[PDB]
RNA sequence: ACCUUAAGAUAUCAGAGGAAAGUCCUACUGAUCAAACAUGCGCUUCCAAUAGUAGAAGGACGUUAAGCAUUUAUCAUUGAACUGUUCAUUGAAGUCAUUGAUGCAAACUCCUUGGUCACACACACAUACGGCGCGGAAGGCGUG
């Protein structure tokens, strides 16, 4: 019995996922389900179950497709994906979040640039990102 | 040796070090030993061809390190001064 | 994927054909394939109200 | 359970073939003596850069760092 | 018997140190550290062209030779005249000694002779 | 025999945790803080200027500058300049230490607040916080405080203005607010 | 005998240390080079960089770095089918010991 | 620049060196400590010849012009295993007389401070 | 006690 | 001389890159003063084929030893 | 518990578990066989050594493999 | 609470003396070497307009600038048309960049650095050029 299969054969998962699927527009059931799926993975690291990571990613993506205006969940999903080790998909998540606001979102731009400073490490590209952000 | 003691003094501050394979690493320096073994924390790695990833910790053998970049403020370290006073160690 | 399939209540209630797919699209909610029958039974009264 | 040092002591005046790590170059000859760093001196050794034998060699001193393995020929 | 001690006895003579890269350093030789860390002063670095058309040359050696900072822009061959290059010990491959010196008076290890007399 | 150069205490030869015990105490943790405060304080206080090469001015250059006017020099007394330098140094320190956190207070009731701004449950640098305050738990849901405006929050702090230009402000506001 | 030879080098005395060095140079793998110097027969040394030198040893050392005279550096540089044989003569030469691979004594 | 013939690595303290590595990269910074011969450089900027312009150094306009990519990196300790050879480029900011003057200054101050420290720590 | 080889001797010798 | 500080990586999955190309992931079991490491249940990351029940790695060819766990 | 690599090689020797030794690259060969004895410096003697390129290699007999080339010793 | 130690040496040969063979020593004596400090060389190189609005050396992690010229942007499975080509589907990885990268070249703006010293506004020179003002920087060589 693996962690992923033990989670997927848990009864609470069915109830939470059914509440989410029955009431897509409440976001209370959405957030409860996301907290449960994240908490059931006690260690978040590079060695945890790939199926469990894919499930967490798909849950976050579905919620962000349902509610496009949640800045904090865009930031949290990007930070979690950063923690998992890869930064290309973190950049993709941040750019998708910026596009969801038509590039005008102060919290997303601030968090994106704060993350960008550590990662890009190229003066011209970083400063061009800053000029693009300041225009919007 | 002075450089090993300087790397020892550089604990707890963000250092950047490049290995002999071509990779680059930067992050908090947790511990270092007399043989240049270092343990970086929250390191942001650059593999030789340019890709950049992230890991929680790393322990790189000192025989592979090319150079280590410590914060610039350590130039004023007390162990870089030549004329020093000693407390006359006891018996 | 495995043991997870995507369903969309809006497209299901609109009596369309592509209410279920394995691709992650906009407006799709994950669900257990073992439990899709109970998902359908949950929307039974609302879909009957729409039909009547 | 023989250790390498007693093994190389026992291989004295035995036909051994030591191969370098570079080009599968193999020297076959009798072992005359050894040092604590496994420096090897071969007498009447024949050189095998490949399966083909190149010739006969008088007496060769082989540096310690190059040998990949020392094996006992029948 | 350590030949570093013999090498320390030259101390003012013209040598031709050929590093492991291929570059050959020519210049007056000052003191030699017990680890063979040579210190040459009036040096003329050069890089032998392999004389073969298709075999080009070492490349890292050209990079190092130019980055030393003394390469003549109009020089046809890769030579860099500079003063006081300090050479790390492990990089030397072979040292061409001058022809004129005597080996019989310099090779006598005084320390080994002292030990032999003492024993 | 190795001694700390900050504590100046001579330490019996160690290499293991004995050096990880000395460097992790308090007499070597804040006494290494006072040292680098002073060294960085100096490089802030340095006032030595570049060497001055004065060239002999020519007649064409002198006549025009002599034509125009003489300029008065403002000068203060010793106590006054002491007080002004103290005030200026204090102002520089206060402004340098200032950090703007309006965005952190603005999103105080966001649905995903505890996962980003708390800074202890973040996913990047949370691994450090994870012997030593009513911390905000990650398990918060949006059902708590369904209506934020029910007297829970307070008005945004008015913008700060420079005190040396405090008479610049308009005398009366446009509208009468009670 | 066996105990002193296998004995770790940090516990023997000074006199037994240079006695061990002399014994290694007389009865050992470097006895070949010692004989080659003493009877003045040429040696053919094969270096690490595909250089073969023919010379007469005048002094060798523990690390196998020797002083040679009448050296005659022989090496080939090739690329594809083409090959060129180049040779160089050096009067007196010092040679570092980390390069040598096999040292052949002339018959 | 001219450097004294009898000048080991100990005399070149605060000289602005030109340290060369095995992989064709040079470092240009002020030497401030050494040991295995692993240096400490103050403001050394690393230079290298890109593979795209390496071909211009090969034997043949009349004067070569090589654009060398350089990175800025400060107070870095090298490792002696990689170092290939060191060259000197520039003299320190201070003249020899001023250097001796500041050494005497610091020696006097240190002796006085040590005497006062002993006088305080005993009584 | 010099290079780690002596320490490894004072482990391997006991191991055998 | 001085044992490397790996007392916190014991029995935790780590991924270390053998030489410059290979990458091996396993459960660390012990270590020596040469930074030799014995790791059980190895798997050569590249599909990826397991190595064996008990492997030892010479500390000369280890470059980095990052850990894929909580640490 | 902690087992040192020397103890692991000792266990290999005692239980005669066959090992496949990875000689490092640019040599491109592997050695398969049983460990009969090891040394300080990871020098190992091998019985019934089998040469395998990187499977049409030739047996070598009993060999002493210098430890400066060994990279892994896996069973 | 953890820690209490690698061992040796401090110029070198030659000569005289003292405690057969070494062995040690000599505010002993020669020669060589090295260091410090004084001190010199017709020693060698370098030290910025004001009679003018300059210039020299080194930078820019500076602008023109999307400059002018080239070149790059996945892999597997399945279906369909097609004479390799196009469209869709599943899975796998995936540094950002394409206003990038690379090649070439030019203008401009700005930073740091220096004796911006004294006497001069001068007809020199084949042995080619009084190196015959005071300092400073850096080396070479010599003496004590």
């Amino acid at each position: 019995m693996d962690k992923y299969t033990a989670l997927i054969h848990d009864e609470n998962f069915s109830t939470l996922t059914l509440n989410v699927s029955r009431y897509p527009k409440s976001l209370a059931y959405w957030e409860k389900l996301l907290n449960y799926i994240v908490k059931a993975s006690a260690p978040i690291c590079k060695s945890t179950e790939p199926q469990l990571l894919k499930l967490i990613r798909c849950t976050y993506s579905s919620m962000l497709n349902e509610f496009p205006y949640l800045e904090n969940y865009y930031i949290d999903f990007a930070l979690l994906e950063y923690k998992l080790g890869n930064v290309s998909m973190s950049h993709k998540i941040f750019q998708r979040g910026l596009q969801a606001f038509n590039q005008r979102s102060l919290l997303l731009w601030t968090s994106y640039l704060k993350f960008c400073n550590n990662v890009i490490s190229h003066q011209k590209q970083l400063f061009k990102k800053y000029e693009t952000a300041e225009e919007y | 040796g002075i450089p090993v003691k300087l790397l020892n003094e550089a604990q707890g501050h963000i250092v950047s070090l490049e290995l002999t394979t071509g990779a680059t690493y930067r992050g908090k320096l947790v511990e270092s030993e007399d043989s240049m073994n270092v343990q970086l924390r929250d390191v942001i790695a650059t593999e030789p061809q340019g890709a950049v990833t992230h890991m929680d910790q790393i322990f790189v053998r000192g025989s592979q390190i090319k150079f280590i970049v410590v914060p610039d403020l350590l130039k004023n370290a007390p162990l870089f001064k030549k004329n020093s006073s000693r407390p006359m160690p006891p018996i | 994927m495995r043991d997870i399939v995507f369903v969309s209540p809006q497209l299901y209630l609109s009596s369309q054909e592509g209410w279920k797919s394995d691709s992650a699209k906009s407006g799709f909610i994950p669900i257990l394939k073992n439990d899709l029958q109970r998902f359908q039974d949950s929307l039974k009264h609302i879909v009957d109200a729409r039909n009547s | 359970p023989v250790n390498p040092k007693p093994f190389l002591k026992g291989l004295v005046n035995h036909r051994v073939g030591v191969k370098l790590k570079f080009n599968s170059t193999e020297y076959r000859g009798t072992l005359v003596s050894t040092d604590n760093y496994f420096n090897l001196q071969l007498n009447e050794a024949e050189e095998f850069v490949a399966g083909v034998s190149h010739g006969t060699l008088g007496e060769i001193f082989i540096r310690c760092n190059n040998v990949l393995y020392i094996r006992e020929l029948p | 018997m350590k030949l570093v001690n013999f090498l320390k006895k030259l101390r003012n003579e013209q040598v031709t140190i050929e590093l492991k890269n291929g570059t050959t350093v020519w210049g007056t030789l000052q003191s030699v550290s017990p680890q063979m860390n040579a210190i040459l002063t009036d040096v003329k670095l050069t890089l032998p062209q392999p004389r073969l058309n298709k075999l080009n040359s070492n490349g890292i050696a050209m990079a190092s030779l130019y980055l030393t900072g003394g390469q003549q822009p109009t020089a046809s061959d890769n030579i860099a005249s500079l003063q006081y290059i300090n050479i790390r010990g492990n990089t030397i491959r072979q040292i061409i000694l001058p022809d004129s010196l005597n080996l019989d008076s310099l090779l006598v290890d005084q320390k080994q002779l002292n030990s032999l007399r003492r024993s | 025999k190795f001694y700390c150069d900050y504590c100046d205490t001579y330490l019996t030869h160690d290499s293991p945790s004995v050096r990880k015990t000395h460097c992790s105490g308090r007499k070597h943790k804040e006494n290494v803080k006072d040292y680098y405060r002073n060294k960085a304080r100096d490089i802030i206080n340095k006032h030595n200027h570049k060497r001055r090469h004065i060239g002999k001015r020519g007649r064409k250059e002198r006549e025009n500058s002599s034509q125009n006017e003489t300029l008065k020099v403002t000068c203060l007394s010793n106590k006054e300049k002491r007080h002004i330098m103290h005030v200026k140094k204090m102002n520089q320190k206060e402004l340098a230490q200032t950090s703007i956190d309006t965005l952190k207070l603005l999103y105080d009731g966001s649905p995903g607040y505890s996962k980003v701004f708390v800074d202890a449950n973040r996913f990047d640098i949370g691994d450090l916080v994870k012997r030593a305050q009513t911390s905000r738990s990650r398990d918060e849901t949006c059902e708590s405080n369904p209506f934020p405006r029910l007297n829970n929050p307070k008005k945004l702090e008015p913008p700060k203005i420079l005190s040396q230009w405090s008479n610049t402000i308009p005398k009366t506001s446009i509208f009468y607010s009670v | 005998s066996s105990q002193i030879i296998d004995r770790p080098k940090h516990e023997l005395s000074r006199a037994e240390l240079e006695e061990l060095e002399e014994f290694e140079f007389k009865h050992g793998p470097m006895s070949l080079i010692n004989d080659a110097m003493v009877t003045r027969t040429p040696v053919i040394i094969s270096l690490r960089n595909n250089h073969k030198i023919i010379a007469r040893v005048k002094a060798f050392d523990r690390h196998c770095n020797m002083v040679l005279e009448n050296v005659k550096e022989l090496w080939t540089e090739k690329k594809g089918k083409n090959v060129i044989n180049r040779e160089r003569f050096i009067s007196k030469l010092f040679l570092r010991g980390d390069s040598v691979i096999v040292v052949l004594k002339t018959p | 620049i001219q450097v004294a013939h009898s000048s080991r690595l100990a005399n070149l303290i605060d000289y602005k060196l030109r340290v060369l590595t095995q992989d064709g990269r040079v470092y240009i910074g002020q030497l401030m400590a050494f040991d295995h011969m692993n240096l400490v450089l103050n403001e050394c900027i690393e230079e290298r010849v890109p593979k795209t312009q390496l071909d211009k150094l090969r034997p043949r306009g009349t004067t070569l012009n090589i654009k060398v990519e350089k990175r800025v990196l400060g107070l870095t300790i090298l490792r002696g295993e990689q170092i290939l050879s060191t060259v000197v480029e520039d003299k320190p900011l201070l003249s020899k007389k001023e250097r001796l003057v500041r050494d005497k200054k610091e020696k006097k101050q240190a002796q006085k401070q040590t005497k006062l420290r002993k006088e305080k720590e005993k009584k | 006690m010099s290079t780690p080889a002596a320490e490894q001797r004072k482990l391997v010798e006991q191991l055998m | 001389v001085s044992t490397p500080e790996l007392k916190k990586y014991m029995d935790k999955k780590i991924l270390l890159n053998i030489n410059g190309s290979r990458k091996v992931a396993g459960i660390l079991r012990g270590y020596d003063i040469f930074l030799n490491v014995v790791l059980d249940d190895a798997m050569e990351i590249n599909n990826n084929h397991q190595l064996g029940l008990q492997t030892v790695i010479r500390g000369n060819s280890i470059i980095s030893l990052e850990a894929l766990d909580a640490i | 518990a902690m087992v040192p690599p020397i103890n692991c090689i000792f266990n290999f020797l005692q239980q005669q578990t066959p090992v496949t030794i990875w000689l490092f690259e640019q040599i491109g060969i592997r050695i398969k066989g049983k460990i009969v004895g090891f040394d300080e410096f990871m020098n190992v003697v091998i019985d019934e050594a089998v040469e395998i390129p990187v499977e049409k290699g030739t047996p070598l007999g009993k060999i002493l493999l210098k430890g400066d080339n060994i990279t892994l010793i896996t069973s």
